[PDB]
């Protein structure tokens, strides 16, 4: 087929996927905050005694470095996702530089308007 | 801030900043002292005329190359060269920029050790550093192994590499280069009755060479036809008239790179230098190095070389192995665009023999891990 | 049209009149302005910026193979919007990244024929046997058993 | 891979996580204001969290990806 | 979940989950550093390639097994070794999957040992499990009696079996394998003029031995078939051209398995240990066991062998006896297939020797019940 009708056919669908991934994006942000909303229980303060208010919130600062624990916990996790991912890339970095050693730089710059000096 | 990129060269001075895609200012490498006596008074006329000017009053000027084959005979002439090409050609005050030289394989020590105390004690630049030449050819084509034939003017050598790993036991330095052509070229010009003697002379057979000679694709054919018909002599015009016919001296220059016998030479030609380089590697490597024969410096410019060299060591090589050689249209900048990438980037920043390093050890800092 | 305008758009208006300023500089002139064909040619000859081969077969497709011997105002905004630099510069590597992850719906590290053609259809454009197979035969450059990272990270370049 | 160090680094990294404050030197007013303060605080944390998971779950599928498409050199 | 079914082995580690059919995982157990300097700057060049990465950049590389014979002589290599296997050729965390790790008879203690230890400090495992290689593939095979001879690539190892009753004082171990094999062909093809020295080139005379050596049905015949006619040439390619011709060097080779002494050993045969290993069993058990001798491991893929040795066999034992010679295709994988059909067994569930176990009993809980 012709080409500039099948170029077209192919940024109609990459439009069309950039779409979904953005009405996908704002699904998973007001799912992930609902959830957020979920995991944190309501709490009524009201009417509550020195002794019972305290003990709560020890136990909530309790809590606090339980999760204080389990993020330190997953973000070694994720320190360690990091770390394969660059890994992961140096290696394809040095695949594809097996012949692309000369990519990076920058030429032409100003020795192009510099003729009828001499 | 940015670096310098030098490449001294044997022939022609290739400088100018990191980053971009030609070197600023390109001239030979010649100083000129006056040889007459000189009448005229009040004419300003200067004791020494250097580089690109020297090659306009050279009909009384004595030209002599500051550098011989790769290494520097004359230490004056040579900082005389490089205090022009800072100040002059480039205008930059060098205490505000590092330097990346270039050196053959295999030279003297005393000359790369010299080079690096000049630099530091009496242009005083903040860094500097050395690399060999045919390193950053490979840079230049983008690829990372091959075996680079870098046939300067000064010195021909072949140093093959691997996945980044350099083979320091294949280097193959040979000492034939564009120099020993323009010789017999003028050696060779004396069997029609053109004479060039005059040290300004030579420049003017240079200009033969790069202007009429080519490389034959078979030699004694082209032997035989240049006897027979008249279909070759392309004429060239001097600096002052008198044509001249150049008949089977054409090709007969350049063919002394692939018979070093004509000059005398003992040695193999480039064709074979090559394949002796590659058989030294591992047995493992050699396909990738038939692959990926890369051509660079600015004898390798003439017309009708990358096809004789792929014949002949296609007759060398087994029969399976395919052969390719690289020959890039940017040929004769390729190693000063090589330099320009590798200042360039950003793993190499910390590489810089630094001026206190210097001031600690001495100019044996060179030979040391800082390389 | 959308596409039509949205080029229309890429030179605009004042591009628009830049541009006729040039068509009246190498047009005939001292005419009626019946326009000729010939212009076409003659801006590639005035610009220095000569359009590709590409673009004069593109207008040989579209104008002149019934003789016309002239050029509508739309096909030569169409030959002149084919010469300019409107690109994209086929998105970027973190956009092929995604748009190609969202595609390998599977998960299998390439992308499937089957998965090129939901993803098609997904966008309403009519998929039948021209598209697809001829797609298998333009699309999909390596057809090795699939489409493969390398085949359509490459495969989009430089393209919208 | 040594877990001593990395038990040592967690221990200095939990102590900068650390919150000790009074919990007997508030009013019922004040210290309600402080229980929905940490509320609030931990409610962060469950919102942080999240975020992690889901940009370790993007981490290991672009990890998935990237191996399969170096296993597919050869 | 899952178990891990792990096989050292010498040569190539097979790995993969429990319940296939074969090993997700083939790869040459060897770690490589460089040997060269390195020019490139940011080529991205490691410190050690291990695995299958390392049979491909061999050219620059200095191979070096991690396991001599059975046991493991170099622990840090094998830690590289099988970290690799667990992160990058199965991508599987070893906290949540126990481990059944394979070893050959009559080992050094400390060896096994020093593995349970680093599977269970390192790595970090739930529970991991020993097994003799021989075992395994006679589970492989569906039986349950038989001899089963298990000549791998580091050592040859022959355990007779009945009725799931092992005798441990039949076993006949013997450390010629396909390593002495290799470097025996390495050594008899200097004959004709082909120098192979490097350690890489090591690996191109295995893929040497296994395209093209087989083993001869009588010995003398083709000797003298071989030095008549020259049928038996066949040529082979190396990896840079320049063919090979190897004339009887085919069946010289492997031969070294019924005649040890061509490399000085004194040991007798692969055909005459096996009997050996038979007649010191019980007088009423000895005709299951000729009836069912089983081969595995790599080495027995010569093309000819199962009936080189049922010749052989024959010719020693009893007359009357019927003698078969089990040869499945899969021989390669049969250890491999047996760990995975017992890791897959409800009954094995509660041999494992258990995280809590060890804590209590230190290491040395592999020699009690717990085997
Ligand atoms: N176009 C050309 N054709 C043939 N020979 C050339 C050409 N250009 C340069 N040369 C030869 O190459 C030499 C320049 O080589 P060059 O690469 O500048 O040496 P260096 O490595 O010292 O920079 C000149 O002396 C000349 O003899
Ligand atoms: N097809 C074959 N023909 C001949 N020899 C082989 C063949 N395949 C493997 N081998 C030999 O067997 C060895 C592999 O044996 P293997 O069973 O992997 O040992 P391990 O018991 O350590 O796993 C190789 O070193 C090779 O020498
Ligand atoms: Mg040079
Ligand atoms: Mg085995």
């Amino acid at each position: 087929i012709s080409a500039s009708r099948k170029l077209q056919l192919k940024t109609l669908m990459l439009q069309i996927a950039k779409q979904e991934m953005e009405r996908e994006a704002e699904e998973r942000r007001g799912e992930k905050g609902r959830v957020l909303r979920t995991r944190c229980q309501p709490l009524e303060l009201d009417g509550l005694g020195f002794e019972e208010l305290q003990d709560l919130c020890r136990q909530l600062h309790a809590r606090v470095d339980k999760v204080d624990e389990e993020r330190y916990d997953v973000e070694a996790k994720v320190t360690k996702n990091i770390t394969e991912i660059a890994d992961l890339t140096q290696k394809i970095y040095d695949l594809r530089g097996k012949f692309k050693r000369p990519t990076l730089r920058r030429v032409r710059i100003s020795a192009d308007a510099m003729m009828q000096a001499l | 801030t940015t670096a310098l990129v030098c490449d001294n060269g044997s022939g022609l001075v290739k400088a100018g900043f990191a980053g971009d895609d030609a070197p600023r200012a390109v001239f030979p490498s010649i100083v000129g002292r006056p040889r007459h006596q000189g009448v005229m008074v009040g004419m300003g006329q200067k004791d020494s005329y250097v580089g690109d000017e020297a090659q306009s009053k050279r009909g009384i000027l004595t030209l002599k190359y500051p550098i011989e084959h790769g290494i520097i005979t004359n230490w004056d002439d040579m900082e005389k060269i490089w205090h022009h090409t800072f100040y002059n050609e480039l205008r930059v005050a060098p205490e505000e920029h590092p330097t990346l030289l270039t050196e053959a394989p295999l030279n003297p020590k005393a000359n790369r050790e010299k080079m690096t105390q000049i630099m530091f004690e009496t242009f005083n630049v903040p860094a500097m550093y050395v690399a060999i030449q045919a390193v950053l050819s490979l840079y230049a084509s983008g690829r990372t192994t091959g075996i680079v034939l870098d046939s300067g003017d000064g010195v021909t050598h072949n140093v093959p590499i691997y996945e980044g790993y350099a083979l320091p036991h294949a280097i193959m330095r040979l000492d034939l280069a564009g120099r020993d052509l323009t010789d017999y070229l003028m050696k060779i010009l004396t069997e029609r009755g053109y004479s060039f003697v005059t040290t300004a002379e030579r420049e003017i057979v240079r200009d033969i060479k790069e202007k009429l000679c080519y490389v034959a694709l078979d030699f004694e054919n082209e032997m035989a036809t240049a006897a027979s018909s008249s279909s070759l002599e392309k004429s060239y015009e001097l600096p002052d008239g008198q044509v001249i016919t150049i008949g089977n001296e054409r090709f007969r220059c350049p063919e002394t790179l692939f018979q070093p016998s004509f000059i005398g030479m003992e040695s193999a030609g480039i064709h074979e230098t090559t394949y002796n380089s590659i058989m030294k590697c591992d047995i493992d490597i050699r396909k990738d190095l038939y692959a990926n024969n890369v051509l660079s410096g600015g004898t390798t410019m003439y017309p009708g070389i990358a096809d004789r060299m792929q014949k002949e060591i296609t007759a060398l090589a087994p029969s399976t192995m395919k052969i390719k050689i690289i020959a890039p249209p940017e040929r004769k900048y390729s190693v000063w665009i090589g330099g320009s990438i590798l200042a360039s980037l950003s793993t190499f920043q910390q590489m810089w023999i630094s001026k206190q390093e210097y001031d600690e050890a001495g100019p044996s800092i060179v030979h040391r891990k800082c390389f | 049209d959308d596409i039509y305008k949205a080029a229309v758009e890429q030179l605009t208006e004042e591009q628009k009149n830049e541009f006729k300023a040039a068509f009246d500089i190498f047009v005939l002139g001292a005419e009626d302005g019946c326009i000729s064909t010939k212009e076409l040619g003659k801006v590639m000859r005035m610009l220095g910026q000569n359009p590709t081969p590409e673009e004069l077969q593109e207008m040989i497709d579209e104008v002149d193979e019934d003789g016309s011997g002239t050029v509508d105002f739309d096909e030569f905004l169409v030959m002149m919007v084919r010469c300019m630099k409107d690109d994209s510069k086929g998105k970027s590597e973190e956009e092929l990244s995604d748009l190609f992850r969202m595609f390998d719906k599977n998960a299998d590290g390439y992308i499937d024929l089957d998965e090129l053609k939901m993803m098609l259809q997904a966008t309403g454009e009519t998929i039948t046997e021209d598209d697809i197979e001829e797609l298998m035969k333009d699309g999909d450059k390596n057809n090795d058993g699939r489409i493969d990272y390398d085949e359509f990270l490459e495969f989009m370049k430089g393209v919208e | 891979g040594k877990r001593q160090t990395e038990r040592e680094k967690k221990k200095k990294i939990l102590a900068e996580r650390r919150k000790a404050l009074a919990i007997d030197h508030l009013n019922e007013d004040q210290l309600r204001e402080k229980a929905k303060e940490l509320w609030q605080s931990i409610h962060n944390l469950e919102a942080e969290k999240f975020d992690l998971q889901e940009k370790f779950k993007q981490q290991k599928y672009e990890i998935n990806v990237l191996r399969n498409r170096i296993n597919d050199n050869q």
